[PDB]
DNA sequence: ATCAATATCCACCTGCAGATACTACCAAAAGTGTATTTGGAAACTGCTCCATCAAAAGGCATGTTCAGCTGGATTCCAGCTGAACATGCCTTTTGATGGAGCAGTTTCCAAATACACTTTTGGTAGTATCTGCAGGTGGATATTGAT
DNA sequence: ATCAATATCCACCTGCAGATACTACCAAAAGTGTATTTGGAAACTGCTCCATCAAAAGGCATGTTCAGCTGGAATCCAGCTGAACATGCCTTTTGATGGAGCAGTTTCCAAATACACTTTTGGTAGTATCTGCAGGTGGATATTGAT
């Protein structure tokens, strides 16, 4: 069974995971859950779009954390910029630590 | 497979799909290993933040499930969301109650 | 009819749903020009979508595509 | 006498009231009809996913309800409380649609 | 007896006068000083390619005229000719600079 | 030897005058007298803007100097794209 | 023989195809790409060109400056939408003042 | 030659070429050659922009003159869009003929 | 003030669309281990251009006086737009059936990439000589505004 | 319709900044020629979902009446705002300075791509069971609008 198939993936498996963390006991409907999937798009492509640009600018050849953090700057709102970089330098340092 | 990097990250976001992602992007010639860790944990955050305000939402209108009209009110309520959010339109989100004061009997 | 199948009440639902209250008589007729314009723009732009792609057939990511680049980015349909 | 309400007062009651739902506001084919219309002059013979069509509904709507609250916004401004076409011709100049 | 232009002449004069012209309106020193003063409320010790200085200002009154057009648009709306506060106000919030 | 006097109040720098030649360009033939303290208000936001996303860039690159596509670069990413200074 | 010769034409064939490569647009980039492209270009500049040219003329200059430029875009009502949210460094603005301002 | 400053290409010859053709006797200051070449330059990544992503929306790892061709229809409004169509085409044409 | 006609609200109920949950199955995706490549940080420094100061001068800002005409208020009424009610015409829904065409698959070749030389060129640099026009003058014509 | 104060015009001129012209040099660009690889066009087609019916069912749009109340016209005046004048300051312009910092070069390795080999997992599909809440009820009470 591998015909009609053509992998459909999406991020609505994780934006799940993350909803009953903040709010088990509620739920989603799935027009909701396609709401949240276009909003993780949209924020990757921009966030990586900006990423991009200033790579380009600057003349280099690899996207690097760096990037991701002064495009995080660029795009979001000042209170949701700083929670941003501040969760991004986490995950960035917790995965160094790691094995 | 030993460990996942997103637990390695500490995240519910899958990491090695965001940096796959990124390659085929056609973003930058390469990419960094911290870059879809980092970018990962980005939106797993603004994810939860915006479930969060919608989930109150829900609670707010006596209701248990998420609708697309909760993550409107989530998103228009919220300074930094709308913002953020100014150019895209959530279907069948309708619109903040609203009726300039001029407009109100008397 | 068509354009003229998008009828008065329906304009005045929608007016509603903006705020306003009252409405005048010649709003209908200009209201449809408008919204024939936006339509013109947004299903060229996506119908040109499709022939890129050999279809005969307008998809969902052919008109939020469309959308997205006339500014006019849409949550919902990018199933 | 018969009962009556004064001018005015059933529009603020349906302000509240389509201020609260989200369902489309304009009857479902009619603008099928419309939509196909006009893409026949692009292109003929054309088929539209039904969520297509959905999707350009969403969007004209949400489109032409925003422009409504500026078009009240420019009428509150010149000391009315009607909509008329002027008001939606400056809301468009300056949203730069024919600037 | 002294000749005295009538009130608006002179106005219309000027219109038609810088209209024609297209060098600076603010003089350079003080626009410097301006950029230079927020750039460091932002961060200390930036220096300033002067291009980039003008760079800015022809930025700052590209955007300035277009918005007095916007605003200018916005008082012949409510029967005036002269433009108030309210006018820059109701431009800015239409282009969506507001709310 | 070494200077920088304190930057104050520059914002005044945007005179009543050079306001009024603006609003000509504008097409403005009558101007309330309240209009200059909010052109200013309005001015200032707009340059805020700019140079944040615009001392950004030269953040970004390591730089002291805010050079002029600095500000070519900060001007695109807020649609206000400006041609004439290089980029 | 260059490409741009082969292809008849004055803009770099050669350049806006390295310049596609360079700036990560896709993976791969089709021979006809910079060729189409470079012919776009060259197009367009020779249309602004020409219409700033006779603005230039019109008021008695025989060298293009940027007002020339500006003239030429704003009067035309496509490169007008084109360049709708770029500004032209020293162009101004079109003559204009609305008609309630006027006197009588 | 002072410890060569790297080249700084841009499109001047190019348009100068071009300029003679059309006004044989007219000149160009460099500040308006500078306004073109940006002109250029911008123009240039928009078209590019648009035809990496129907590239991408349609899983080509390719851009052909098809994709840059669809972006100048998208990008370019009524006229400019059939022009400049229709020089591409020719000009691609006349390429591929040769050999 | 009263009191009546409607709308609106809350509590409770119940059917069902749509969410949930279980199990099987599998490619494509993700991790891990090994061999190789290189982007771009570090170190050193040449050379541009930014900050800073000096000093001179006049263009343009500031501040004031004065009254012209605009905005803002008030009044007024003619008519246009909302409310309501009576029809009846078409949107909706639904259930059901061909069949267009989107999408999956295998094939294969025309065209893209990789690479190795070889030649051509645009950019800079240096030095030296033209030329379009801004900005100054002076004197003729056009616009304005007081009678 | 007259007159006079002033802006505006244009022709004229001249310094000169900026544009142009030559030589010289070369590093990067571009072309040419093969060998080696493959993206996606082509052609066959299976099944999803789209267009088209049929067929009530009635919901919702249309047409009409009537009058409230809003828009806009006319009138008035106080005072804000434009015009002009006088004074002089601070911007502008011209020129010179050390030196901070950007940018070019070469060195060199931590981290990337590049392949392969093993293991996992998120998506799809098939079947089954569960439940949040829309929509319908009824009966309370609030709002609106007439006296
Ligand atoms: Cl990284
Ligand atoms: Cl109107
Ligand atoms: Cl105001
Ligand atoms: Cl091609
Ligand atoms: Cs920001
Ligand atoms: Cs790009
Ligand atoms: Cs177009
Ligand atoms: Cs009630
Ligand atoms: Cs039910
Ligand atoms: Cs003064
Ligand atoms: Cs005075
Ligand atoms: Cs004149
Ligand atoms: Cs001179
Ligand atoms: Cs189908
Ligand atoms: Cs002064
Ligand atoms: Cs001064
Ligand atoms: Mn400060
Ligand atoms: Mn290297
Ligand atoms: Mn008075
Ligand atoms: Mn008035
Ligand atoms: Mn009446
Ligand atoms: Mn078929
Ligand atoms: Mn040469
Ligand atoms: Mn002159
Ligand atoms: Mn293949
Ligand atoms: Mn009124
Ligand atoms: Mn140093
Ligand atoms: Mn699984
Ligand atoms: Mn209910």
């Amino acid at each position: 069974k591998k015909r009609r198939k053509t992998r459909k993936e999406s991020y609505a498996i994780y934006v799940y995971k993350v909803l009953k963390q903040v709010h088990p006991d509620t739920g989603i409907s799935s027009k909701a859950m396609s709401i949240m999937n276009s909003f993780v798009n949209d924020v990757f492509e921009r966030i990586a779009g900006e990423a991009s640009r200033l790579a380009h600018y600057n003349k280099r050849s690899t996207i690097t954390s760096r990037e991701i953090q002064t495009a995080v700057r660029l795009l979001l709102p000042g209170e949701l910029a700083k929670h941003a970089v501040s969760e991004g330098t986490k995950a960035v340092t917790k995965y160094t630590s790691a094995k | 497979k030993a460990k996942t990097r997103s637990s390695r990250a500490g995240l519910q976001f899958p990491v090695g799909r965001v940096h796959r992602l990124l390659r085929k992007g056609n973003y930058a010639e390469r990419v960094g290993a911290g870059a879809p860790v980092y970018l990962a944990a980005v939106l797993e955050y603004l994810t939860a933040e915006i479930l969060e305000l919608a989930g109150n939402a829900a609670r707010d209108n006596k209701k248990t499930r998420i609708i697309p009209r909760h993550l409107q009110l989530a998103v228009r309520n919220d300074e930094e969301l709308n913002k953020l959010l100014g150019r895209v339109t959530i279907a069948q989100g309708g619109v903040l109650p609203n009726i300039q004061s001029v407009l109100l009997p008397k | 009819d068509n354009i003229q199948g998008i009828t008065k009440p329906a304009i005045r639902r929608l007016a509603r749903r903006g705020g306003v209250k009252r409405i005048s008589g010649l709003i209908y007729e200009e209201t449809r020009g408008v919204l024939k314009v936006f339509l013109e723009n947004v299903i060229r732009d996506a119908v040109t979508y499709t022939e890129h792609a050999k279809r005969k057939t307008v998809t969902a990511m052919d008109v939020v595509y469309a959308l997205k680049r006339q500014g006019r980015t849409l949550y919902g349909f990018g199933g | 006498k018969p009962h009556r309400y004064r001018p005015g007062t059933v529009a603020l009651r349906e302000i509240r009231r389509y201020q609260k739902s989200t369902e489309l506001l304009i009857r479902k084919l009619p603008f099928q009809r419309l939509v196909r219309e006009i893409a026949q002059d692009f292109k003929t013979d054309l088929r539209f996913q039904s969520s297509a069509v959905m999707a350009l509904q969403e969007a004209s709507e949400a489109y032409l309800v925003a422009l409504f609250e500026d078009t009240n916004l420019c009428a509150i401004h010149a000391k009315r409380v009607t909509i008329m076409p002027k008001d939606i011709q400056l809301a468009r100049r300056i949203r730069g649609e024919r600037a």
